[PDB]
């Protein structure tokens, strides 16, 4: 059934399985037409797609052509998630491919069922979390591969960077989602802490900054704060 | 005019013949049912008064054999029988006219709900949802599960309706995954139309029998049935349009003839609210649509 609070260390054990967020793939900026209309333009999304255990991120993006000529985007967008989640799986090796399927969001579940009707045994849960998936378009890496693709195209992030080297894959989820959390409730204050120190460097090959342990407590200290902040900010409290 | 002998009426009973029903008690002196339309297929069913547990019943067809009634005291029901005989048979019946121990058949003249509830529905496809082909006449109860229900458990008492499923390889084409799930023209035309049921009218035929089965025995499985073909219709852009004005026609009577009383568990809400007020056809139902306005606004 659905993931939640009580089922969480479920998503660290040796089953394969996959988180995809639909949040980034169809997305547009609103604007005023010449005669005082409006209309969309979309830009480039991303299905996200992340092995929680491994940190294993395939971003697959969705260029802006997907769309031309198509009625309904948002609900297409759904369906094009699950195709591409689908034809993911299919290119795995059978030994690679998910047990389940976690989605963020309830409207994906007839679309990705439908989908993995050829996959009976690869279970298709909601989930009761409200995982911050969303502002992965707020990693500057992500974002920069996204925006520059001229044509579709799947890439792979660890999104954990090297975490896993030092850290369980539960301890380096839960810093995933603080950091994204974070960036969600407030990008500048977030981003600003991340980068304040010119001298911890975000290596060529990551998506983070190379703190040490101890740093990283540090951060992960002042992403709470601004979380319980904006809090504030936000309730008046 | 056809009649269904009973041998007698050992116990307490709620006899009902189609959409009629009178109570018998307890040795009353009953032996049957006179004056039965000839050329539709009929159901005659059953409750015990000791025990509501379980309505059963019979579908025939009148022509197809002479039939009646005799209760099994070590079976414990009202069973229905074919007697070959038919000197002996006719010679029964009319004794018993003749003492006037038969209820008649109570049609109305102008009346053609039953008709209009049975149109489509042969006693040839009856026998093949229930199988048991030493009889001409089909046994049916509240309990009786179908063969989806066995998928999701003894095969030789079961309902075998003819399988739906929205969300099967069967429903949707590989390519058309969106297509096929939002339209299912081609699951309903193709697959089901063209494919299985070969023609509408005997698709018509087991949605009615689907739902006659639920509102004369509570039958969950055949309430199930009866929904899933309603809504594969619904949800198709392209029907007939012969098909769609026949639709109407079928579910006006059969919401006409529903009991009041009985709308809460027969009736889905979910299906009922998208065919007339989301699907392709919300608006090809008028008939449909207006009778379920006025008697169950409610539901909507
Ligand atoms: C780093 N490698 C990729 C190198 O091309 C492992 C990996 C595999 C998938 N499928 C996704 C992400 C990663 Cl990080
Ligand atoms: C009561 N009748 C007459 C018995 O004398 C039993 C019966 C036997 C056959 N064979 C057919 C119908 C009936 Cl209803």
């Amino acid at each position: 059934g659905a993931m939640n609070s009580s089922n969480y260390a479920e998503l660290f054990n040796n089953d394969i399985k996959l988180f995809v967020d639909d949040t980034n793939v169809y997305r547009v900026t609103v604007h005023k037409t010449f005669e005082g209309n409006v209309a969309t333009k979309a830009i480039n999304g991303c299905i996200f797609t992340l092995n929680p255990k491994t940190g294993h991120l395939f971003l697959k993006i969705i260029h802006t052509s997907v769309w031309a000529g198509q009625k309904r985007l948002s609900q297409l967008a759904k369906w094009k998630t699950a195709e591409e989640v689908s034809a993911l799986v299919r290119s795995l090796p059978k030994e690679e491919q998910p047990k389940q399927i976690i989605v963020t969001r309830k409207a994906m579940l007839d679309p990705l069922e439908v989908h993995m009707l050829d996959f009976p045994n690869i279970a298709i849960r909601p989930t009761e979390l409200r995982l911050p998936f969303s502002a992965a378009m707020s990693i500057d890496k992500l974002s920069d591969v996204v925006m520059k693709a001229t044509e579709p195209q799947m890439v792979l992030f660890n999104i954990y960077d090297d975490w896993l080297d030092r850290i369980s894959s539960y301890t380096a989820f839960s810093r995933l989602t603080l950091l994204l959390r974070a960036l969600k409730t407030n990008e500048e204050s977030a981003k600003m802490i991340l980068l304040s120190d010119p001298t911890i460097t975000i290596k060529s090959y990551h998506l983070w900054p190379s703190f040490t342990d101890e740093q990283w407590i540090t951060i992960e200290s002042q992403m709470r704060d601004l979380i319980l902040t904006e809090y504030g900010r936000k309730y008046n409290v | 005019m056809n009649t269904v002998p009973f041998t007698s009426a050992p116990i307490e009973v709620t006899i009902g013949i189609d959409q009629y029903s009178f109570n018998v008690k307890e040795n009353q002196p009953f032996h049957g049912i006179k004056d039965i339309p000839i050329g539709h297929v009929h159901v005659i069913h059953f409750q015990h008064a000791d025990n509501s547990s379980m309505r059963y019943g019979y579908w025939f067809d009148c022509r197809m054999g002479n039939f009646y009634i005799q209760y099994d005291p070590k079976d414990g029901l009202y069973k229905m029988m074919e007697e070959r005989d038919g000197a002996k048979f006719e010679n029964i019946v009319h004794n018993f006219k003749e003492r006037q121990m038969m209820v008649s058949y109570p049609k109305i003249d102008e009346d053609d709900t039953w008709y209009n509830l049975t149109e489509f529905v042969q006693m040839d496809k009856i026998r093949k949802i229930v199988r048991k082909d030493e009889n001409q006449f089909s046994y049916v109860d509240s309990s009786m599960t179908t063969v989806q229900e066995n998928e999701l458990s003894d095969p030789a008492h079961s309902l075998n309706y003819t399988v739906i499923n929205f969300k099967s390889r069967e429903a949707i084409r590989p390519g058309h995954e969106m297509e096929d799930f939002l339209d299912k023209s081609y699951y309903l035309n193709t697959v089901m139309l063209q494919g299985i049921f070969k023609n509408s009218s005997n698709y018509f035929g087991e949605l009615q029998f689907a739902f006659l089965n639920a509102m004369f025995f509570g039958n969950y499985g055949s309430s199930l049935q009866w929904h899933a073909m309603i809504e594969l219709i619904c949800s198709s852009a392209t029907v007939p349009k012969h098909m769609l004005d026949k639709l109407d026609e079928i579910l006006y009577y059969q919401i006409k003839t529903l009991p009041e009383q009985y709308s809460d568990i027969l009736l889905n809400e979910r299906v009922w609210n998208i065919c007339l007020y989301s699907s392709f056809q919300k608006n090809s139902l008028h008939n449909t649509e207006k009778i379920m306005e006025n008697k169950y606004p409610e539901l909507l």
